RNA sequence: AGGGCUACACACGUGCUACAAUGGCGCAUACAAAGAGAAGCGACCUCGCGAGAGCAAGCGGACCUCAUAAAGUGCGUCGUAGUCCGGAUUGGAGUCUGCAACUCGACUCCAUGAAGUCGGAAUCGCUAGUAAUCGUGGAUCAGAAUGCCACGGUGAAUACGU
RNA sequence: CCUCCUAAAGAGUAACGGAGGAGCACGAAGGUUGGCUAAUCCUGGUCGGACAUCAGGAGGUUAGUGCAAUGGCAUAAGCCA
């Protein structure tokens, strides 16, 4: 819960001084990590899938939930089943400590990080960002893994603006860039 | 475009190029001088390069200095 | 161990095997061993922690790998994008160095188009 | 004056360099011939990683210079791997030539290190200091040689027979 | 043999009238208990692009229904165990 105590104390009362909210009820809090990586492809090796979901459940404690296609038809073959990725969201304690894990320590094994964008929100207040390219965080054996892997974040807020989105994130050691 | 120590460039843009930046950016400078250099004091400024059959437009950009002023103006016709 | 490039280049010798980061090669590998006070007949692998660590942290300095392999397309991007003879012979596939296009180009460009 | 004869999706001839261990790489190190040169060869030493620059001797030559030949021999290293093979390509930056190095010079430095694991049908040269292989000089020429002409080192196999 | 129109708002009603299907399929695609809810679009996100999965919003039976058509379906028959 280190971010999670910070956000009570350090956090709230900056944004209750800055955007002025009447009640503690209504600082934007933080709205569980989701998590994605849509492993994709499936239909070719098949395998590349639970690499995907084994490396899902290493940055995640918690087992993966391999998805399933809906629409089927495509530029491409799928189907009703059709397994393509492993979303896996997080919950409070594994989510702070997970978003704590990240931009401490994910963010920081950059790539070649030199500012963050600070668009990547949606429009109602919630932000997602895919890191282009799992930063081989915490993985078995960093150098005894699978072929890269990649994969997709969504910030989720319950921020009533993407203005305040701003705000919160950034209230953190979130990186961003200017 | 190996040179040694001492950038060069026919008289002609030494004295066009430099009379252009106090008279101010207007038509491009009429010249066969492709083999000169391209200066810092030409970024802006529009000249005629001569190819083989008529001359041709050049933006003398900021990057676009230590170079030649003719290797900004293919000559040949392929396809 | 990783060094640089997470690359494990062990089980040979300190220099040819150092080769192996993406950025250096003879020279800078043979070199590098000076300041890091390394011989040349030394196994990477046996090599005590101490000896991989100096490595590293000299090779720290010099340009390597990613930002490498990365930033050198920096440079022929330029020229690609800037509309000068060179950078016009890449996006062409033909032989920038000035080279003969009407035979023998196999390497350039690709092999064989008939 | 600028450019083109250096263009390219191609095909054919002549060549060069590899595909490695009869080798690569390091260090040490033995032997040659023929030549060249006042708008030329250019030492010595100072510096530069090096190309090369500074100073400046000597020679118009069995005196000087080009100019510490290579293979090789001793040891060491590598261990048959696309590999310490092989070097194309390209990037960054330099040396010199010359008004002039974009088009289109030669070379140096660091990095990058492809194809290629001996090549179908078919085809070429060579009968001895030859083949094979290893270095060296010159004409042209400001500067662009794997080409042409020439020099020597090492050094075979085979030829019943028409 | 099944569905719709012709069929004049009960049933029924003809033509070598206008249209389309059946001669099956499922030991689960049946039974029950418990739970779930589409389509499509906009916004934002590794590779994901017209459209693969993820997040949010609009939307509301426009989805789906084993196979024609009609009628029905959220208390869902629709979907999962
Ligand atoms: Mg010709
Ligand atoms: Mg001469
Ligand atoms: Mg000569
Ligand atoms: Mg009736
Ligand atoms: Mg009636
Ligand atoms: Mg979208």
């Amino acid at each position: 819960a280190k971010l999670h105590d910070y956000y009570k104390d350090e956090v709230v009362k900056k944004l209750m001084t800055e955007f002025n909210y009447n009640s503690v009820m209504q600082v934007p809090r933080v709205e569980k990590i989701t998590l994605n990586m849509g492993v994709g492809e499936a239909i070719a090796d098949k395998k590349l899938l639970d690499n995907a979901a084994a490396d899902l459940a290493a940055i995640s404690g918690q087992k993966p939930l391999i998805t399933k296609a809906r629409k089927s038809v495509a530029g491409f073959k799928i189907r009703q089943g059709y397994p393509i990725g492993c979303k896996v969201t997080l919950r409070g304690e594994r989510m702070w400590e997970f978003f704590e894990r990240l931009i401490t320590i994910a963010v920081p094994r950059i790539r070649d990080f030199r500012g963050l964008s600070a668009k990547s929100f949606d429009g109602r207040g919630n932000y997602s960002m895919g890191v282009r390219e799992q930063i081989i965080f915490p993985e078995i054996d960093y150098d005894k893994v699978d072929r890269v892997r990649g994969l997709d974040i969504t910030i989720t807020t319950t921020a009533k603006s993407d203005e305040e989105g701003r705000a919160l994130l950034a209230a953190f050691d979130f990186p961003f860039r200017k | 475009r190996s040179l040694k120590k001492g950038p060069f460039i026919d008289l002609h843009l030494l004295k066009k190029v430099e009379k252009a930046v106090e008279s101010g950016d207007k038509k491009p400078l009429r010249t066969w001088s492709r083999r000169s250099t391209i200066f810092p004091n030409m970024i802006g400024l529009t000249i005629a390069v001569h190819n083989g059959r008529q001359h041709v437009p050049v933006f003398v950009t900021d990057e676009m200095v230590g170079h030649k002023l003719g290797e900004f103006a293919p000559t040949r016709t392929y396809r | 161990a990783r060094i640089a490039g997470i690359n494990i280049p062990d089980h040979k010798h300190a220099v040819i095997a150092l080769t192996s980061i993406y950025g250096v090669g003879k020279t800078r590998s043979k070199a590098i061993l000076a300041a890091a006070g390394i011989a040349e007949d030394v196994k990477i692998s046996e090599l005590s922690e101490g000896q991989i660590d100096t490595l590293r942290d000299e090779v720290a300095k010099f340009v390597v790998e990613g930002d490498l392999r990365r930033e050198i397309s920096m440079s022929i991007k330029r020229l690609m994008d800037l509309g000068c003879y060179r950078g016009l012979r890449h996006r062409r596939g033909l032989p920038v160095r000035g080279q003969r296009t009407k035979t023998n180009a196999r390497t350039r460009k690709g092999p064989r188009k008939p």
